[PDB]
RNA sequence: GGGUGACGGGGAAUCAGGGUUCGAUUCCGGAGAGGGAGCCUGAGAAACGGCUACCACAUCCAAGGAAGGCAGCAGGCGCGCAAAUUACCCACUCCCGACCCGGGGAGGUAGUGACGAAAAAUAACAAUACAGGACUCUUUCGAGGCCCUGUAAUUGGAAUGAGUCCACUUUAAAUCCUUUAACGAGGAUCCAUUGGAGGGCAAGUCUGGUGCCAGCAGCCGCGGUAAUUCCAGCUCCAAUAGCGU
C-alpha cells in the first residue's frame, strides 16, 4: 500500500500505415501552418478530435428525448463552444462529426498569439509563449498548447513584468547599456 | 453445415476447441514441446559461453561463409551455433567468453542464408558488439 | 509597502481556541515574502501581536505575483502551546525538541530486553 | 569446410576518410519548419515529368 | 483421474460489431511463513518477529551443553535475460496501549529509477546581399512594392531558459518544484540522436574500395571487376529526447 495515483493515459495514436505519403504531406502542411514542433503534436490533437467524434457517434445511436443524450450532448457541445470550435446555433451534435484538426489548432495559444498581432510570425509566437512573456487573463502561460477558451481570448497579452509588455528590459539590452555607460562613455 | 441451433453452444464450442489444435501456431503455445525444445527456456535472450568459433557455409544460391560461434548456455547447458553479425565482428569474440545471445527475428524459425541458425550474438563480455564495431567502447583487458 | 495581504475562508475556532484562515499574498516583483514579514502584517491587520500568530504552508504560484497559505492566530500563548503542532512552535523556537535521533533510541530499547530489573543498568545501557 | 580467416577482409582494407565539418543542424521544431518550407512554399514550380529529392544526373 | 508457465475476483491489453489474450502486483477474499506434524495462551491462533517435536539445513561449546527461521524494511549471497538505499521521520494517514503525553521499516520522506505516462528547449525577429513567384506596369528586356519564401554576412542587436547561485518559500528536518536578486548564447558554440535510402516502404540508378570474398537481407533478393542492396564519403528520408533489436 501507498498513496500514489498510477492513473494516466497516452495523448495520441501513431498511424498504422506508417508512410502513406499523402498522410505525411498533410501532416507537415499542418506543422507548417500552425508552427507545431513534431509529428506527435498533430497526432495528439487528432486523438482528441477522434474521442469527441466517437462520443458524438455514440449519442446519435441512442434515441432522442432519452435523458442520457440530451444531457451529455448539451454538455459536449457546451464544452466545444467554450473552446471556440463549435458555434452557438451550430450546437446540435450531428454537426460535431463534421469537424476537423485544423479548427482545434486554430484555438491554440500560439495560434491566437500570432493572430492577435502580438507576435510577428507563428514561430515567434511560439517562442514568446514559452519564454514567460505572454500572460492569459493574469497567469503567465508557458505552454504553447494551452487551448484558449472563447471567453478568454480578448484578455490575452504580454505579462506585466516582461520587456515586450512594459517591463524591466532583458539581460542582453541590460548588458549593452552597461557597455555604453562604463565602456564607451 | 453448421450446428446453428440454439441449445448447441456446447457442441459448437467444443468443436472449435478441438479444431484449434490443427492451427499450427495455437499448438505451439499450448502443447509443451516448443517451450521444452528451445535452449532459451522461453527467454528473449540467454547468456552463454563460446566454446569455439565455427565456419558456417551458406545456403546454396548465396555462396559464402557466415562466421558463427558455438555457444553453450548457462541456464540449460544446451548448445547453439549463434551467428555473429556484422563485418569483422567475429574477431571481437574469443573462446570461453560469456556471450549474450538473442533470437534472430524468427521466433524459432531459421533465418536467411545461414542454415539452421536460430540465434545471433548481442554482447560479448558485457560490452555489446554494436559498440565494439562502432568504436565507442573497447574490449576490456 | 508594495506587498499586500488578503484573507479568506476565515474561521473563529472557539473550540481550538484560534482564529484560522487562508492568507493569500499578492507580492509581485519580489521573492515569496518571508514568514516573519507575513506575521507582522497579520498583527497590524488583526491588532493581535505576532507571538500567537503561526503561519505555514505558503506555496507561490507560477508566474509569481501570488502566494497562498494557511495561518492561525491563537487567543494566547497559553493556548498556542496546547492546541498547536510542536514543529511549528519550534519554527520560532519556543518549544524545541531533544536530539536523540531515533536510531540511538531504538538500539537502547533493543537492549534492556537483555536485562531484567537492574534499574541503574537499565538506566545505563547506552 | 571453409576457413574462418578472411573475416573483416573488406572493412579492413577500405579507404578510410574523415567525416568533414559542416554545421550544427537545426533540431526539434526549427528542423521541421525548414523541411516544410522546401516541400511547399519555396519551389512550387512548373512540372517536368515528376520530381526527385535526392536525385542527381 | 491427469495436466496447468493456475492463487480467485475487481480488473488489464488489445479491439468496428463479435472476439482473443492477460490478471505474482498497491482493493476484497483466500493461503503460507525452510518443510511436515502437535499444542499453550487467549474472545480470536492450530499464530511462527509463540512454543514442542522430527526432517532438512545451519551457530558457539570448557563436548557436559546451549541457542536459530527476511515470502517485514534495508542489506547480502545464490539464481538468472531480469529488478532500487544497510538513508530520514512519526510531521500526514491510520493503528495499538492503562494512554490528549509512549510506540509503529504500517505509514510517510527523500535516494536509485529512459517500466511506463503528461507537458516540453535545442532558436525567434529585422534590414541587407540575393533567389524566386500571385499583383501593378511592360511587346519582351526591365521596374513599384501592399505580398513574400530559400541561402548566406552573424550584418544587427533584442528575448530567453539550461546552467551557476545569494534569499525566501517548501519541509518533521530537508530536497524538489515554485517565486526571486546577481552572473549566465554568435552558434568554432550551451553541437540530437537512433534507424534506413532496389521492392514491400518515405529516400541517390552520386562518388570511392571489395570482386559470390568479406558482408548485407525479417521476405523477394544483392555480392562471381561499372554493386541504386556490401565496406566507406557525400547527400537524402522517417521518428526525435528519443529510436533500434
Ligand atoms: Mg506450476
Ligand atoms: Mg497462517
Ligand atoms: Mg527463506
Ligand atoms: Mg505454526
Ligand atoms: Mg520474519
Ligand atoms: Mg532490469
Ligand atoms: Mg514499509
Ligand atoms: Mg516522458
Ligand atoms: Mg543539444
Ligand atoms: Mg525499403
Amino acid at each position: 500500500p501507498v498513496a500514489r495515483s498510477w492513473v494516466c493515459r497516452k495523448t495520441y495514436v501513431t498511424p498504422r500505415r506508417p508512410f502513406e505519403k499523402s498522410r505525411l504531406d498533410q501532416e507537415l502542411k499542418l506543422i507548417g501552418e500552425y508552427g507545431l514542433r513534431n509529428k506527435r503534436e498533430v497526432w495528439r490533437v487528432k486523438f482528441t478530435l477522434a474521442k469527441i467524434r466517437k462520443a458524438a457517434r455514440e449519442l446519435l445511436t441512442l434515441d432522442e428525448k432519452d435523458p442520457r443524450r440530451l444531457f451529455e450532448g448539451n454538455a459536449l457541445l457546451r464544452r466545444l463552444v467554450r473552446i471556440g470550435v463549435l458555434d452557438e446555433g451550430k450546437m446540435k451534435l450531428d454537426y460535431i462529426l463534421g469537424l476537423k484538426i485544423e479548427d482545434f489548432l486554430e484555438r491554440r495559444l500560439q495560434t491566437q498569439v500570432f493572430k492577435l498581432g502580438l507576435a510577428k510570425s507563428i514561430h515567434h509566437a511560439r517562442v514568446l509563449i514559452r519564454q514567460r512573456h505572454i500572460r492569459v487573463r493574469k497567469q503567465v502561460v508557458n505552454i504553447p498548447s494551452f487551448i484558449v477558451r472563447l471567453d478568454s481570448q480578448k484578455h490575452i497579452d504580454f505579462s506585466l513584468r516582461s520587456p515586450y509588455g512594459g517591463g524591466r528590459p532583458g539581460r542582453v539590452k541590460r548588458k549593452n547599456a552597461k557597455k555604453g555607460q562604463g565602456g564607451a562613455g | 453445415g453448421k450446428c446453428r441451433g440454439l441449445r448447441t453452444a456446447r457442441k459448437l464450442r467444443s468443436h472449435r476447441r478441438d479444431q484449434k489444435w490443427h492451427d499450427k501456431q495455437y499448438k505451439k503455445a499450448h502443447l509443451g514441446t516448443a517451450l521444452k525444445a528451445n535452449p532459451f527456456g522461453g527467454a528473449s535472450h540467454a547468456k552463454g559461453i563460446v566454446l569455439e568459433k565455427v565456419g558456417v557455409e551458406a545456403k546454396q544460391p548465396n555462396s559464402a561463409i557466415r562466421k558463427c560461434v558455438r555457444v553453450q548456455l548457462i541456464k540449460n547447458g544446451k548448445k547453439i551455433t549463434a551467428f555473429v553479425p556484422n563485418d569483422g565482428c567475429l574477431n571481437f569474440i574469443e573462446e570461453n567468453d560469456e556471450v549474450l545471445v538473442a533470437g534472430f527475428g524468427r521466433k524459432g524459425h531459421a533465418v536467411g542464408d545461414i542454415p539452421g541458425v536460430r540465434f545471433k550474438v548481442v554482447k560479448v563480455a558485457n560490452v555489446s558488439l554494436l559498440a565494439l564495431y562502432k568504436g565507442k567502447k573497447e574490449r576490456p583487458r | 509597502d508594495t506587498v499586500t495581504i488578503r484573507t479568506r475562508k476565515f474561521m473563529t475556532n472557539r473550540l481550538l481556541q484560534r482564529k484560522q484562515m487562508v492568507i493569500d499574498v499578492l507580492h509581485p516583483g519580489k521573492a515569496t515574502v518571508p514568514k516573519t514579514e507575513i506575521r507582522e502584517k497579520l498583527a497590524k491587520m488583526y491588532k493581535t501581536t505576532p507571538d500567537v500568530i503561526f503561519v505555514f504552508g505558503f506555496r507561490t504560484h507560477f508566474g509569481g505575483g501570488k502566494t497562498t497559505g494557511f495561518g492561525m492566530i491563537y487567543d494566547s500563548l497559553d493556548y498556542a502551546k496546547k492546541n498547536e503542532p510542536k514543529h511549528r512552535l519550534a519554527r520560532h523556537g519556543l518549544y524545541e525538541k531533544k536530539k536523540t535521533s531515533r536510531k540511538q533510541r531504538k538500539e537502547r530499547k533493543n537492549r534492556m530486553k537483555k536485562v531484567r530489573g537492574t534499574a541503574k543498568a537499565n538506566v545505563g545501557a547506552g | 569446410h571453409g576457413s574462418l580467416a578472411r573475416v573483416g577482409k573488406v572493412r579492413g582494407q577500405t579507404l578510410k576518410v574523415a567525416k568533414q565539418e559542416k554545421k550544427k543542424k537545426r533540431t526539434g521544431r526549427a528542423k521541421r519548419r525548414m523541411q516544410y518550407n522546401r516541400r511547399f512554399v519555396n519551389v512550387v514550380p512548373t512540372f517536368g515529368k515528376k520530381k526527385g529529392p535526392n536525385a542527381n544526373s
